[PDB]
């Protein structure tokens, strides 16, 4: 009956979301015209949930 | 002044928040303050 939070999931936004250059796997790295990866939890300011 | 006239609106975003065109060149606009109406300056610059 131990009931312990593990951690939380990171939530990762970048200004540009256009100019992401696509890996393999529909998944995406940061670039120099896509900005810098902006990294915030789930439901806080401009982030969804 | 040194600015180019166009007519499609595929437009994005850029690191820096400008709203550009596939090229990466910048758009022009007018400068109105939060509360005014009409066009305050009349010379154009990036929107922001």
């Amino acid at each position: 009956g131990e009931n312990v939070t593990l951690g939380r999931v990171a939530l990762v936004r970048v200004p540009n979301e256009q100019g992401l250059d696509k890996k393999g796997g529909t998944q995406w790295d940061s670039t120099q015209f896509s900005g810098d990866k902006i990294w915030g939890e789930s439901n806080k300011g401009s982030f969804g949930t | 002044q040194q600015n180019e006239l166009t007519r499609n609106g595929a437009f994005h975003l850029n690191k820096e928040n400008y709203m550009v065109t596939a090229n990466d060149e910048f758009l022009l606009g007018y400068q109105v303050d939060p509360s005014s109406g009409e066009v305050s300056s009349y010379e154009p610059q990036p929107i922001n």
